C-alpha cells in the first residue's frame, strides 16, 4: 500500500486495468482525468467511453 | 517510466482480481493490465518499480509468477 487507494475500471463485462491514486488526487486513465476523493471514490463514474470507475482504499482491494 | 510484464497464474477471474489488487499495491505501480490471449499477463507500468519484489508477491501468492520483459516508456 504505496498509495491509499485502486481504481478499479470495468469495461465489456470484466476490469482489466487498475490505477492507483492518493485521496484528493487526480489521475490520468487514458485520454480521461479522474478525481478521486478523500473516501477513494473515483469522479467521473461514467468515462466516455462508458467505462464503470470504482474505487476503495488499497487494502479492501 | 517502465512497463513491466508478467506471466501469472491466475486461471479464474476471482485470482486475475487478486493478482490485479496484489501488483498494484507495489511502490511506483500506477497500472496494471491483463493482457495475452489466456488472460495470463499483467502489463504494470510506473516509476521506480522493484521488478523483482513485483514478482515475487505475485508468485508467493498465485503460485507461478515469471518475469517476462522490463522496458522503459
Amino acid at each position: 500500500a504505496w498509495k491509499d487507494c485502486i481504481i478499479q475500471r470495468y469495461k465489456d463485462g470484466d476490469v482489466n486495468n487498475i490505477y492507483t491514486a492518493n485521496r484528493n488526487e487526480e489521475i490520468t486513465i487514458e485520454e480521461y482525468k479522474v478525481f478521486v476523493n478523500e473516501a477513494c471514490h473515483p469522479y467521473p463514474v461514467i468515462l466516455p467511453d462508458r467505462s464503470v470507475l470504482s474505487g476503495d482504499f488499497t487494502s479492501a482491494y | 517510466r517502465t512497463k513491466i510484464v508478467v506471466k501469472v497464474h491466475m486461471p479464474c477471474g476471482k485470482s486475475r482480481a487478486k493478482a490485479l489488487a496484489l501488483a498494484a499495491s507495489v511502490n511506483g505501480v500506477d497500472s496494471v493490465e491483463i493482457t495475452g490471449e489466456d488472460k495470463d499477463r499483467l502489463v504494470v507500468v510506473g516509476r521506480g518499480i522493484d521488478p523483482v519484489r513485483l514478482v515475487a508477491l505475485l508468485r508467493e501468492k498465485c503460485g507461478l509468477a515469471e518475469l517476462l520483459m522490463v522496458e522503459l516508456v
